[PDB]
């Protein structure tokens, strides 16, 4: 090479260089080839590796190829290996002749992969994008000035979880809660299998008595008040149906009602009939 | 190192041992 | 190696050093003479050329009742004269007299001891101080303390089992006004702030260890346990090894943020004890009660963010994992929709050591919990207005500004541990799309 | 040594922790590091029957044994004797469970040192 | 916008005569990578650290540091110049066809224990005219002493030996010639300066081999420090004495005896 | 050809001293450090994980990393922790707190030098290395952070080595650190970009296997980790032993990968027996592949029915003939042709060594760059997200020094990673 020197996009640090040495030329006639008869590679041809600087650059690695190929019958083949796995070659268009020398592929180990890669990664990895835009400040602090909802309020916390009603007895002190048996759907991880660290209370045993509950004709699963008492809760201003889960299960508590948002993530199920807009009593 | 003669009965025979080290 | 000097500042601090260093000379089998009758002690105590063992701490206290207490006590012989610093005068259970008056004259000699301990501590993995905010000196001179500890020491890793005002009943009248101004210096100047408010103790104490006269005594035993429940992973062999910054990252989601809740099971008493067979799963259960917490906040009055499990005894990791995943599958509790993982946990092989006299019927196996979540906020905000209901009526401000504070620091710590609500808020807050 | 505890070889599920539980879970510090780097991995009587049968004494320090000796030797080109006698003093410091030979001649004229 | 920075190296505005002469200066006034596809056709980067010296790969390209040697050292401060300041010296240029030195009084006269040393002392000087008072008045009393040269020669060991330590080929090659002027003034001179082989010639064994079929041109200088350290050892050989042929090998290794 | 072993963190800190007693036992070599087999084979390949000293030990040629000295402690208190040499012990003062920045940037980053200066000593006292072995976890702060520091210098300084990680994925079900998904992102975008093979374990497959396999009331991190001895034991059972068909480590990197991106395997071992029930096994090769294949023996937790197997391998020991092993690899692959990728025949390869495990009969390792990780990986980029999103335990990352951009990039990476999975699953002839 002279002057069709380019510099790659890539920003791979080349790393070493191979030459693939020829003997001499009598030592080609001592073991029977001619040395002007020279795809594949001549049997002679030996891959004697060499190192390259540490940081150095494409200049230095070009400028130390040039002085691998010095040796006027040795070098052939010169295989320049980046960091990125690939190798530029640095052929000899002639054996016999030193000025000869040129670049003629570069070829990388993830070539095809990559070829026939940027078909389906482009898609997922575009898909993917914005879902990794931050949502929040460096601290908790969320970046749109759209106000979000009370996080605290019982409406928010407990959408489908019975609210903790505090009782005095059993304590002298502030009442803090009594935790409930009551598990989750059977939402089993995608692609995995069925591992269990040890016996496990199964899910569709414990099924919700309101899965395919008659709703009657009233339109109304619930027959008595008592669904006050156990299922519907109010949650200040809001009203709370637990019912509301059977529609969400299927028949082996499994969750079928999965609300995705538009970008890809997770719209937390909620158990909510509406608004009871309680007022102060009026005459 | 040299083996010995071919030993059936022991988990570190080799199958060149069952073939030709019998001696 | 692997030091962790303790720091007790304040009557609180001492009295629960006094307890939880009573409870590791027991299980390390060191007598208050300090000789052992057999080096896992290294990381407490410090040993000397004359074979006896010191220990890696500082009793820090404005008044000299408690340390004098400590000078008569058992443990005499094994106290250093030094590193049982007294002050001549009492805090007046005043943060500002704690932190601007009486800190100064004391803050240098208490770092030069600190320094005498750090020098001497080869492996030092970081400070575990013991205070209540609720008074003066635990207070004020606590948050000088810590100040002092993070500009010098820099990045250590700072344990604050932190006595905070009951929701009901409280020691003072003071007692919010310390509060506040404490958290508001601690915020920026601690690394892991640890419930350790003594109804919750007084409730577990009277429920579970069948004691109808539950007292501080009780209260620093458990504190003890639990201390050396969460310290025991590098003093002795376990399946899973947890040094003091491992929880660090494992439960601080956010730098404001690290205020965390403690769990203890099984608190036991002996009548209890031969009834129950103590699983692994059981224990974990008794832990993710609301009730077995030592804090008087509710849990499932909000999301978690991220809950430590620190194993000890005859547990098994196979074991371990059935009690999480049977405690994931429990509606009743419910994580951070960001943190789906949620858990650490760690596995020591010794078990808990049973304090001659106590009120815990020691068992093969016994697991405690440093958690953090969304519902401690409700502390706060309850302390938050109680301190607004004093404020404005200007309650108690004379004694603090004639103490040498300005007046507007009670401002100051008002809007920014607001800030540490609204914080809790909105890290509770679901992620939504239109939060972008 | 080889015991029935033992004849089992390590195979996936033929190995049993609890049977060999170690005497103390107290982890030995076998690593040090030294703070600048260097890296490291690692009088007969006892002294508490000593002390309880000497009330009166609190340390060993500066309390040895005064003992007398004398080691012989064959001298053959002197001119008057033959068989030479050399007297020491033994000092044996119980503290340090430590042994001194001291030389000290009898007559003025010994010329000995 | 920048800035132009000219080359001054061996200019008038060179800047290596105000760094070696710290005194002077003054007037007469005060990414991706190949995670499956490994081959034997790479190695890892060679360790060239001077850490890797004596190790398995060995240094391979780590040279040692110099030990500077030939470094040019910075001049020491001089009696000579301090006096001249002063105003202690019987000496003035005189300005004709050659410049020349002026005095006071007549040379034969002065004091030498106290005047030679002083002169001989400023001959480190890289700035005229204290370079060539020094060295002409050097010359001067050299030529004019007589026999008052020979009780001197105690004294003039320290300001040789001094401006030789320097290794500036200037100062080197002007005491080379105050040296040869100095030997050559009376019979006792080399004698005398026998026993000071040992502080004289280390500096003449490092510069022995320095110069700098085409004649130089320019010799009437005689500025081959090289040549002038030869002729200099020439001249001790034969102005000295039976032991002087010793002591200059002992000193100098690669020396050659003038007369056996 | 030698195999210079390291180990970081506490998780691949006793999983490599269980590997290094495991391997002791197969040679005979006691505590002490002498050999007290029986029989000669253990002395003619002794060296691939031994050097005999000057004082007639067999030294491992292993190197031990630990922010903690903790665990540096507990295995020379280990049964077989006074074989390991002094001086390859690296340890420092803080420990990296579970933080990946302070594994791989500050704190590995002050020991990565001492490492590497001793990791090269025992290189350069090997003959040949056949390669580098290394045991971390994934979702550790010094075993994963700092061992992807590790095999990342390790590439720019042996790239022709052969460097294996079993690393130890995490689960969420399994969840025992919150910055998992972080710190697994940070080392997957590491490991496919510096492990020529990175085979992975995931602790609930380990728990499964001894829970209905093994069938092990109370499996302590023991028994738990004698698995994946085993299958490192296997990995290397043909080079340390003569075989029928023998094959070395970048034997089986070179026929599992076919893709230099795609080399995250799985493993199996087999025969495992639960207590009792040994009268009822066969123990012969078909018994043998059957319980290679079975879904619950695999130890790495993913379904191999959602995936396909891109390439398997199978490493016999013991005293078997080659016919039914090549029936029973073949049998296998005609039966389940849906889970074998059509565009390349016959998926398996089958490698026959002499000497099974001591007590064993016959044995088989299994290796398997089935498809199915691609589930794992979208699991933990998933929770990666779930985190990302909102930046929780973020900040201390950026405040030990990484910038977010390595993050979105070791995320992208894994992405496309698992892309390309599917699409080699989905692809077509
Ligand atoms: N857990 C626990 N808390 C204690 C104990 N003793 C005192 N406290 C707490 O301390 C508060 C009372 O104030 P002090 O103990 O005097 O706090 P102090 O700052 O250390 O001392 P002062 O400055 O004099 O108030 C109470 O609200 C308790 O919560 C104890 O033994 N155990
Ligand atoms: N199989 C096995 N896994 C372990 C062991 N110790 C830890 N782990 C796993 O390692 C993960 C945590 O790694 P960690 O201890 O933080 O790594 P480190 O911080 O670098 O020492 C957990 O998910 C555990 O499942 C062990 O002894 N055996
Ligand atoms: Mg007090």
């Amino acid at each position: 090479m002279n002057s069709t020197y380019k510099e790659p996009s890539s920003a791979a640090v080349p790393t070493s260089y191979a030459v693939l040495s020829l003997p001499s030329k009598a030592t080609m006639r001592r073991k029977g080839y001619n040395p002007d008869e020279v795809l594949a590679t001549h049997p002679l041809a030996s891959w004697k590796t060499f190192s390259l600087p540490v940081g150095c650059t494409y200049k230095d690695a070009v400028t130390a190829v040039q002085t691998a190929n010095a040796k006027p019958w040795g070098p052939i083949k010169i295989r320049l290996n980046f960091s990125d796995g690939r190798y530029e070659q640095f052929e000899r268009v002639a054996p016999s002749v030193m000025d000869s020398l040129q670049s003629t592929t570069t070829y990388s180990p993830n070539g095809v992969f990559k070829e026939e890669t940027l078909s389906l990664s482009t898609t997922r990895r575009e898909a993917q994008k914005p879902r990794l835009r931050p949502l929040v400040d460096e601290r908790g602090h969320h970046l749109s000035s759209k106000p979000i909802p009370r996080t605290f309020a019982p409406e928010e916390l407990y959408k489908n979880c019975p609210p903790p009603v505090l009782c005095q007895p059993g304590y002298d002190f502030t009442p803090i809660s009594y935790n409930t048996f009551l598990l989750n759907p059977q939402d089993p991880p995608h692609g995995v299998r069925s591992v269990q660290s040890n016996f496990m209370h199964s899910k569709c045993d414990y099924r919700p008595r309101s899965y395919l509950r008659p709703e009657e004709v009233t339109g109304t699963s619930h027959a008595s008040r008592h669904c006050h008492c156990n299922e519907v809760f109010q949650l200040g201003d809001h009203t709370m149906d637990f019912a509301c889960e059977g529609t969400m299960v299927d028949h082996r508590n499994r969750l079928v009602k999965k609300d995705y948002s538009p970008i890809g993530t997770l719209k937390a199920n909620s158990s909510i009939v509406g608004r009871r807009h309680a007022r102060k009593p009026r005459f | 190192p040299p083996h010995g003669p071919a030993n059936m009965m022991s988990t570190y025979m080799t199958r060149y041992d069952y073939d030709y080290n019998r001696d | 190696m692997r030091e962790a000097i303790c720091i007790h500042i304040g009557q609180a601090g001492c009295q629960v050093g006094n307890a939880c260093w009573e409870l590791f000379c027991l299980e390390h089998g060191i007598q208050p003479d300090g000789s052992m009758p057999s080096d896992a002690f290294n990381t407490f105590f410090s040993e000397t050329g004359a074979g006896k063992h010191v220990p890696r701490c500082l009793f820090l206290d404005l008044e000299p009742t408690v340390v004098d207490e400590v000078r008569t006590g058992t443990y005499r012989q094994l106290f250093n004269p030094e590193q049982l610093v007294s002050g001549k005068e009492d805090a007046a259970n005043n943060y500002a007299r704690g932190h601007y008056t009486i800190g100064k004259e004391i803050v240098d000699l208490a770092l030069d001891r600190i320094r005498k301990l750090a020098d001497n501590c080869t492996g030092l993995q970081g400070f575990m101080v013991f205070h209540a905010v609720g008074g003066g000196t635990g207070s004020g001179l606590g948050a000088l303390l810590l100040e002092r500890l993070s500009v010098d020491y820099g990045k250590k890793s700072k344990l604050g089992y932190t006595v905070y005002p009951s929701p009901q009943v409280s020691t003072a009248v003071v007692e919010p006004y310390n509060c506040v101004l404490s958290t508001h210096s601690l915020l920026e100047h601690t690394d892991v702030a640890t419930m350790l408010d003594n109804e919750a103790i007084y409730d577990l104490t009277r429920r579970s260890l069948d004691i109808e006269r539950p007292s501080y005594t009780n209260v620093n035993r458990l504190i003890g346990q639990v201390v050396s429940s969460l310290t025991a992973s590098l003093r002795f062999d376990g399946a899973l090894n947890v040094d003091l910054t491992e929880f660090q990252t494992n439960l601080v989601p956010y730098p404001r943020i690290h205020f965390v809740l403690t769990s203890y099971a099984p608190v036991v008493s002996a009548e209890k004890a031969y009834h129950e067979q103590l699983s692994v799963a059981d224990i974990t259960n008794s832990v993710f009660e609301p009730a077995g917490m030592l804090t008087k906040c509710d849990p499932r009055h909000g999301k978690y963010m991220s809950c430590c499990l620190m194993y000890r005894g005859d547990v098994v990791p196979k074991d371990v994992n059935a009690a999480i995943a049977t405690i994931k599958t429990k509606r009743t509790i419910q994580f951070v929709d960001w943190c789906p993982t949620g858990f650490k946990c760690g596995i020591n092989y010794q078990p808990p050591t049973v304090v001659p006299g106590g009120d815990l019927a020691k068992v093969q196996r016994a697991v405690c919990m440093i958690a953090n979540s969304t519902a401690i906020a409700e502390v706060f905000a309850r302390i938050d207005h109680k301190f607004d209901l004093m404020y404005s009526k200007r309650a108690f401000v004379h004694w603090y500004v004639g103490e040498g504070m300005e007046e507007g620091e009670f401002s100051e710590a008002r809007e920014d541990l607001a800030a540490l609500e609204k914080d809790y808020e909105e890290v509770g807050a679901e992620s939504a799309d239109d939060m972008g | 040594e080889k015991t029935v505890y033992n004849a089992l070889p390590k195979l996936p599920g033929f190995s049993f922790a609890e049977l060999q539980h170690p005497a103390t879970h107290g982890k030995r510090q076998y690593c040090t590091i030294d703070s600048e780097g260097t890296r490291t991995v690692k009088c007969g009587i006892p002294v508490r029957i000593i002390l309880q049968r000497f009330p009166s004494w609190r340390t060993m320090d500066d309390k040895a044994l005064r003992f007398f000796a004398y080691y012989t030797e064959d001298v053959v080109g002197s001119r008057i004797e033959t068989w030479r006698v050399r007297k020491v003093k033994l000092h044996y410091f119980l503290a340090d469970g430590s042994l001194s030979i001291v030389e000290t001649p009898a007559v003025a004229n010994s010329g000995l040192q | 916008s920048y800035e132009i920075k000219p080359i001054v190296k061996g200019t008038k505005r060179d800047p290596s005569l105000l760094k070696y002469n710290k005194a002077a200066g003054a007037g007469p006034f005060g990414t991706h990578g190949y995670g499956g596809a490994c081959s034997s056709l790479r190695k890892g980067r060679p360790r060239d650290a001077p850490d890797a010296a004596f190790s398995e790969k060995g240094c391979g390209k780590s040279a040692p540091p110099k030990a500077g040697a030939f470094k040019k050292r910075v001049i020491p401060p001089t009696e000579f110049r301090r006096a001249y300041n002063r105003g202690d010296l019987p000496i003035a240029i005189c300005h004709g066809s050659r410049p020349t030195v002026d005095w006071k009084v007549e040379v034969e006269k002065l004091d030498y224990h106290h005047y030679l040393p002083i002169f001989f002392d400023g001959i480190r000087e890289t700035e005229e005219p204290y370079m060539f008072l020094a060295r002409q008045g050097c010359l001067d009393l050299l030529e004019r002493g007589g026999s008052k040269i020979l009780p001197t020669i105690p004294q003039l060991i320290i300001p040789i030996k001094t401006a030789l330590n320097t290794r500036h080929p200037d100062i080197i090659s002007a005491t080379l010639r105050i040296l040869q002027h100095l030997i050559v003034s009376d019979d006792l001179i080399g004698e005398a300066l026998v026993p000071y082989y040992r502080q004289i010639l280390p500096v003449l064994n490092l510069f022995k081999n320095v110069h700098k079929d085409a004649m130089d041109y320019g010799q009437r200088n005689r500025d081959d420090v090289g040549d002038l350290v030869n002729e200099t050892l020439q001249l001790l050989e034969q102005h000295g004495g039976d032991d002087a042929y010793i002591n200059i090998k002992y000193m100098v290794p690669s020396y050659e005896s003038c007369i056996y | 050809r030698e195999i210079v072993s390291c180990q970081a963190g506490q998780c691949g800190n006793q999983i490599g001293s269980k590997f290094w007693e495991v391997i002791s036992d197969e040679h005979g070599v006691d505590p002490t450090g002498t050999y007290q087999g029986d029989s000669d084979l253990q002395l003619e390949r002794i060296n691939v994980y031994f050097d005999e000293s000057s004082g007639g030990r067999y030294v491992p040629r292993a190197v031990l990393m630990d922010l903690e000295p903790g665990t540096m402690d507990s295995v020379r208190a280990g049964p077989y922790g006074q074989l390991f040499r002094p001086d390859n012990f690296i340890f420092g003062q803080s420990g990296a707190g579970n933080n990946w920045a302070k594994g791989h940037y500050t704190e590995g980053a002050e020991l990565i030098d001492s490492v590497l200066d001793v990791c090269r000593k025992e290189a350069e006292s090997c003959d040949c290395l056949q390669g580098f072995q290394l045991s971390h976890s994934l979702g550790g702060g010094t075993g994963s952070g700092m061992g992807t520091l590790l095999i990342s210098k390790l590439r720019e300084e042996y790239p022709d080595r052969i460097m294996m990680t079993f690393s130890v994925i995490p689960s969420p079900r399994v969840s025992d650190t919150v910055v998992e998904p972080y710190n697994t992102t940070l080392s997957v975008h590491q490991l496919v970009e510096n492990s020529d093979e990175s085979m992975c374990i995931d602790n609930e497959a380990l728990y499964d296997i001894c829970f209905r396999t093994l069938k092990l009331t109370t499996p302590t991190f023991g028994d738990l980790n004698h698995l994946v001895a085993a299958v490192m034991s296997g990995v290397t059972c043909c080079l340390r032993f003569p075989g029928q068909l023998n094959s070395d480590l970048r034997k089986l990197a070179v026929n599992l990968v076919p893709f230099p991106r795609l080399h995250f395997f799985m493993m199996g071992f087999a025969p495992l027996t639960s207590r009792g029930s040994q009268q009822y096994r066969g123990l012969s090769v078909a018994e043998l592949t059957q319980q290679m294949f079975d879904a619950k023996n695999m130890m790495q937790a993913a379904d191999p029915r959602h995936g396909r197997y891109l390439t398997a391998s199978a490493l016999f020991r013991g005293r078997m003939s080659t016919k039914e092993v090549d029936e029973q690899m073949l049998n296998v692959q005609n039966k389940n042709s849906s889970y074998f990728i059509e565009w390349i025949p016959n998926n398996i390869k089958s490698s026959i060594c002499d000497i099974p495990p001591k007590g064993l009969k016959m044995s088989v390792t299994f290796i398997g760059n089935n498809t199915c990780i691609q589930e794992m990986f979208r699991r933990v980029g998933e929770q990666f997200t779930g985190m990302f999103r909102r930046k929780a335990f973020l900040h201390w990352y950026t405040g030990e020094g990484m910038d977010e951009m390595e993050f979105t990039e070791a995320e992208s990476n894994m992405n496309d990673l698992v892309s390309e999975y599917q699409q080699y699953q989905d692809a077509t002839v």
